[PDB]
C-alpha cells in the first residue's frame, strides 16, 4: 500500500542523509530559488548520486 | 579572412624591453599558432620563431614568444636591446582557407 | 637545398610572365610543397599559392583564377603561368620552401628577383 | 533535514497526521531530526507544477521529494526529471504518474524510480516459460517506441 | 490558425515572418487564415519552459519551430521546449539541432528533424568502405549515448555482408591518458580507424596517437564530422577523410522549407471528419489531444519533393532521409573537397586524394604479421618439460642414431600448487608436437614464441 510506500521513501531519504552525514557531514543548503538571474552550477562534491 | 594589426613600428633607448604583439581580428588564437619571421634590409626573410616555443639552432635566446589567449594577441619578448638586431619583424599565421602575414614594423635602437 | 629564380627581368605588360624557380642539394620526390609568397614594395605580403610535389595545387581564393602552378621532375624545377598582369603586379616575386610536418612553415628562402612593370 | 510530500488527492485522501506517519523512529533508529510537510495538488500541469515545486524549495530549504500522483501521463515523468535536473534536489516517484521508467536519463540528473526495467520483464516472462516447459515459442511485435531493445 | 515558432534573433523573426506572408500568398486560406507569432531565447531554462508555454498555447498554436542557437551547449532550447510541447501532444520542427538522443521516440514523445542526426552518417563509413576495398575496421567508440548508438547502428547495418568488427574500444568521456587503448590498438592487423567523439576528446585521442608513430605510411583513418571544427583542427595529422553537410547553418532555407511543409500538411489535415482545437491556457485543461497523433502520422508521411534543399522526405523513426554530404579531405592544413555523397552511391571528383604519409597510392588495410604466438601444455608423450639450467641452454642429448634433439625456450608457470602465484621461469619444452612445429614452421616461413598455460586444463 502506498502509507508503506511513502514511509519506504522517507526511510531511504534519511539514512542515505544520515550516512553522509556520518561520514563527512558538510550538508549544503537550499538552492536559492529557481527563477534567477544568472548561476554557474557547480557542485562541490556528489552530494547522495553515488 | 582576417588581418594581424603591427601599426607600424616601434624605437627604444638600447638595453630596454618593449616588443610589438599580434593582434587577431576574427576568431581566437588557440588553434593556429603563428610564427615570427626576421626580415634583414636588403635581403630575403628569415625565420626567427616558430609555435612561440620552440626555438631554431644558433639563434640568441633572447627571443621568447607567448599566447595570451584572452584578447586574441600574441606577444614577444627581446629584452636585452642592442644595435644588431635592427630588422624588421613580421607575424604570419594561417587558418581552414588561407595562410596570411601581419603589416610590418622595424625596431630602432 | 639552395632555390634560384630564373628569369631575370621579363616586364613586358599586357602578357604572360612565367618565373622559373631550380632547386639544387635537393630532390623534389620529397613530402614537402613548394610556395610563391609575393612581396609588394613598401607593403606587407601576399601568399599566392602552392604545388604538391605531384598532382595537386593550392592557390589563393582572392586571385584564384589567374595563376596556373606547373612542376617538372625532369628538369628539376616549377613555375608558374599568370595571365592578364595588370599595374599592380609590380612586387618582386619570392621562390620558397616549406615542411610538411604539421605546421605551415617556410623553409629558408630564395634569393628574389627585380620583376616590376 | 526537512523532506517534503506531495499527493494527487486520489481515494488516498487524509489529513496532515494521517499522511506524515512519522512516530519515535522508523525502524531501528535514524536518531537526525527530520519533518514532513504536506502538499496536495488538484490536477496535474507543467507552468503549476514548475510553480508549486520552485515555490515550496524558496520556503523550508527542502532537501527531498517524494511526488507521486495519480493520474497518466509519462511527461509528468519527464517534467519531474528536468525540473531535478536544474535544482539540485533529489526526487523519487512512488505511485502512478512518477512510477512508469523511462529509457535514459541525463548524466546528471538524479531523479530514481520504483518500477521495473523491460530487461526484468524480459527474464521473469523466461523463468516463467522455463518453469513451465514450454520451449518453443515466436515472438511477434509491432513497431513502437523501445521495441528495438526487447528483440535485441 | 496560429503555427508560432521560437528563432535566436530578431531579423531571423523578419525572415520567418516574410517566408509565411509568401506561403500565404502562394495559397490563401478560407476563414482562417495563417498568423505568425515568435519568440526570443532567454536563457534561464525553467524561465524559458514557463514563457514558452504561456505565450504559445495562450494562443492556441497549432505547430512549433525551434532552433538551435549558436552557443555551444548542443541541448539548449529542444530539451526544455520539447517536454512541454509533447505534454499536449502539439507536433514540433526541429532546424539544426543533429544530436542524436532526440531520435530515441520514448523520452521525447512529439520531435520531427528537418536535418539528419550524427549517427545516420555512420551510414556513409559503409559506403566508404564498398567501392574501396576495405573490409577490416578497429573503430574506436566514446561512452556517452551517441557513441552506442552510432556502433549499435555501424554492427546492426554491417550484418547484411556477415562481415565483422575487429575490436571495439572505448575510452571514457573527459580523460586525460588514453595511452592504454592505443597501445593495444596498434599490436594487431588492421589498419582502418574509424575514431568518433568528442572535439575535446578528439583533440586528447589526436595528441596521444602522434607520439605513438600512428600516424605514418599506411594507416588511413576515418573521421566523423564533430572531430574536424574548431579546435581539433589544430592537432589532426594529415590525411584524415573527414565529413561535411551542404546545408548546414543556413536558416533562410530551412525555414521557408519547414514552412512549406507545415502549410501543406495543415491545408492537408483541415478536410477531415473529426477535429479539435488547441487548449487554452498554459494552466487549467490537463487533457491530451485527441487529434494529435493523427497530426504527426499525417506530417511524417509527407513527400514534399519540391523546394530549395532539395527533396524532403522523412522516416519511420521522424528524421530527415536523403541528405548530401561532400567528403573532404585535410591537404596540408587546407580542407578540400574531393568527392560527392548523393545517396546510396559516391562520385569521385577530378581531385587526386593524399593519405597520409604522403604516398599517392591505395593502401591496403591488411597486414601479415607472422608472429604466431602458440599455446600448449605438457601432456607425457607428446611435449616433455624439463627445468633449465643457468646456462642459457636446456641440455645437449643425443638418439640411437646420434642425431640431437630439438629444444625451443618455453615461458610458462611454476605454480602447480596451489595458492602461490606463477613463476613464469623459462623452462625448456621439447617432443613429438614440438618438432612437429619445427617442421611446419620451417614449410611455411614463418616464426613460433612458444608459451604455456596458465590453468594447466585441456579447456
Amino acid at each position: 500500500s502506498l502509507e508503506a510506500r511513502v514511509r519506504d521513501g522517507i526511510g531511504i531519504l534519511t539514512t542515505a542523509a544520515s550516512s553522509m552525514l556520518e561520514k563527512f557531514s558538510y550538508i549544503p543548503e537550499a538552492k536559492a530559488s529557481c527563477y534567477g538571474q544568472m548561476e554557474r552550477p557547480e557542485v562541490p562534491m556528489h552530494t547522495l548520486h553515488p | 579572412n582576417f588581418m594581424l594589426t603591427q601599426p607600424h613600428s616601434v624605437s627604444e633607448s638600447p638595453g630596454k624591453t618593449v616588443t610589438i604583439s599580434c593582434t587577431r581580428s576574427s576568431g581566437s588564437i588557440a588553434s593556429n599558432y603563428v610564427q615570427w619571421y626576421q626580415q634583414r634590409p636588403g635581403s630575403a626573410p628569415t625565420t626567427v620563431i616558430y609555435e612561440d616555443n620552440q626555438r631554431p639552432s644558433g639563434v640568441p635566446d633572447r627571443f621568447s614568444g607567448s599566447i595570451d589567449s584572452s584578447s586574441n594577441s600574441a606577444s614577444l619578448t627581446i629584452s636585452g636591446l642592442k644595435t644588431e638586431d635592427e630588422a624588421d619583424y613580421y607575424c604570419q599565421s594561417y587558418d581552414s582557407s588561407t595562410v596570411v602575414f601581419g603589416g610590418g614594423t622595424k625596431l630602432t635602437v | 637545398l639552395q632555390l634560384q629564380e630564373s628569369g631575370p627581368g621579363l616586364v613586358k605588360p599586357s602578357q604572360t610572365l612565367s618565373l622559373t624557380c631550380t632547386v639544387s642539394g635537393g630532390s623534389i620526390s620529397s613530402s614537402n610543397w613548394w610556395s610563391w609568397v609575393r612581396q609588394p614594395p613598401g607593403k606587407g605580403l601576399e601568399w599566392i599559392g602552392e604545388i604538391y610535389h605531384s598532382g595537386n595545387t593550392n592557390y589563393n581564393p582572392s586571385l584564384k583564377s589567374r595563376v596556373t602552378v606547373s612542376v617538372d621532375k625532369s628538369k628539376n624545377q616549377f613555375s608558374l603561368k599568370l595571365t592578364s598582369v595588370t599595374a599592380a603586379d609590380t612586387a618582386v616575386y619570392y621562390c620558397a620552401r616549406d615542411v610538411s610536418g604539421g605546421v605551415n612553415w617556410f623553409d629558408p628562402w630564395g634569393q628574389g628577383t627585380l620583376v616590376t612593370v | 533535514l526537512n523532506i517534503a510530500v506531495m499527493l494527487g488527492h486520489s481515494h488516498d485522501v487524509t489529513e496532515r497526521e494521517l499522511r506524515t506517519l512519522w512516530g519515535p523512529e522508523q525502524a531501528a533508529g535514524l536518531p537526525l531530526d527530520v519533518n514532513v510537510v504536506a502538499l496536495l495538488m488538484n490536477r496535474t500541469d507543467p507552468k503549476s507544477l514548475i510553480t508549486h515545486v520552485c515555490d515550496l524549495m524558496s520556503g523550508a530549504r527542502i532537501h527531498g521529494l517524494v511526488f507521486g500522483d495519480d493520474t497518466d501521463q509519462e511527461a509528468v515523468a519527464q517534467m519531474l526529471d528536468f525540473i531535478s535536473s536544474h535544482t539540485f534536489v533529489p526526487i523519487l516517484g512512488i505511485h502512478g504518474g512518477a512510477s512508469m521508467i523511462m529509457a535514459d536519463k541525463d548524466p546528471t540528473s538524479t531523479f530514481f524510480q520504483f518500477g521495473a526495467s523491460i530487461q526484468q520483464q524480459a527474464t521473469v516472462m523466461l523463468k516463467i516459460m522455463q518453469d513451465y516447459d514450454w520451449h518453443v515459442f515466436s515472438l511477434v511485435t509491432t513497431i513502437f517506441p523501445g521495441y528495438r531493445e526487447f528483440i535485441s | 490558425v496560429n503555427i508560432g515558432a521560437v528563432l535566436s534573433t530578431r531579423k531571423h523573426e523578419q525572415m520567418f515572418r516574410e517566408a509565411v506572408n509568401q506561403a500565404n500568398k502562394r495559397h490563401g486560406s478560407w476563414k482562417i487564415q495563417l498568423n505568425a507569432t515568435s519568440v526570443t531565447h532567454k536563457p534561464n531554462a525553467i524561465q524559458m519552459a514557463l514563457s514558452v508555454c504561456e505565450d504559445l498555447i495562450s494562443s492556441q498554436v497549432y505547430a512549433i519551430l525551434v532552433s538551435h542557437p549558436p552557443t555551444p551547449n548542443d541541448h539548449f532550447t529542444p530539451t526544455p521546449v520539447s517536454y512541454t510541447a509533447g505534454f499536449y501532444r502539439i507536433p514540433v520542427l526541429g532546424l539544426t539541432t543533429r544530436m542524436s538522443i532526440y531520435s530515441d521516440k520514448s523520452i521525447h514523445l512529439s520531435f520531427l528533424r528537418t536535418v539528419p542526426p550524427y549517427s545516420h552518417q555512420s551510414s556513409v563509413w559503409f559506403e566508404m568502405m564498398r567501392v574501396y576495398s576495405w573490409n577490416h575496421i578497429i573503430l574506436l567508440v566514446s561512452d556517452d549515448h551517441e557513441g552506442r548508438a552510432a556502433q549499435k547502428r555501424l554492427e546492426t547495418l554491417l550484418e547484411e555482408r556477415e562481415s565483422k568488427a575487429e575490436k571495439v574500444l572505448q575510452f571514457d568521456p573527459g580523460t586525460k591518458n588514453v595511452t592504454a587503448l592505443l597501445m593495444e590498438a596498434k599490436e594487431l592487423e588492421a589498419r582502418v580507424i574509424i575514431l568518433s567523439a568528442s572535439e575535446d576528446d578528439a583533440a586528447t585521442v589526436y595528441r596521444a596517437a602522434a607520439m605513438l608513430n600512428m600516424t605514418g605510411s599506411g594507416y588511413v583513418w576515418l573521421v566523423g564530422e564533430r572531430e574536424i571544427s574548431g579546435n581539433a583542427l589544430r592537432y589532426a595529422p594529415d590525411g584524415i577523410l573527414g565529413l561535411q553537410l551542404i546545408n548546414g547553418k543556413n536558416e533562410s532555407a530551412h525555414i521557408s522549407d519547414a514552412v512549406g511543409v507545415v502549410a501543406q500538411a495543415v491545408h492537408e489535415l483541415l478536410e477531415k471528419e473529426n477535429i479539435t482545437d488547441p487548449p487554452r491556457g498554459c494552466v487549467g485543461n490537463t487533457n491530451i489531444w485527441k487529434t494529435g497523433p493523427l497530426f504527426k502520422r499525417v506530417l511524417m508521411s509527407s513527400k514534399y519533393a519540391d523546394g530549395v534543399t532539395g527533396r524532403v522526405e522523412f522516416n519511420e523513426d521522424g528524421d530527415r532521409k536523403f541528405a548530401n554530404y561532400s567528403i573532404m579531405n585535410l591537404q596540408n592544413r587546407k580542407l578540400v573537397q574531393v568527392g560527392i555523397y548523393n545517396g546510396t552511391h559516391v562520385i569521385p571528383n577530378d581531385r587526386k586524394i593524399i593519405w597520409p604519409g604522403g604516398e599517392t597510392e591505395k593502401p591496403r588495410g591488411y597486414q601479415m604479421s607472422t608472429r604466431l604466438k602458440i599455446v600448449t601444455i605438457h601432456q607425457e608423450p607428446f611435449v616433455y618439460v624439463k627445468p633449465t639450467l643457468s646456462d642459457g641452454t636446456c641440455k645437449e642429448e643425443f638418439t640411437v642414431n646420434g642425431d640431437p634433439v630439438k629444444k625451443v625456450i618455453c615461458t610458462g608457470p611454476n605454480d602447480t600448487s596451489p595458492g602461490s602465484p606463477r613463476h613464469t621461469v623459462p623452462q625448456c619444452c621439447y617432443g613429438f608436437c614440438i618438432d612437429l612445429l619445427i617442421k611446419l614452421a620451417r614449410t611455411m616461413n614463418f616464426t613460433y614464441e612458444v608459451h604455456l598455460v596458465a590453468d594447466g586444463k585441456f579447456g
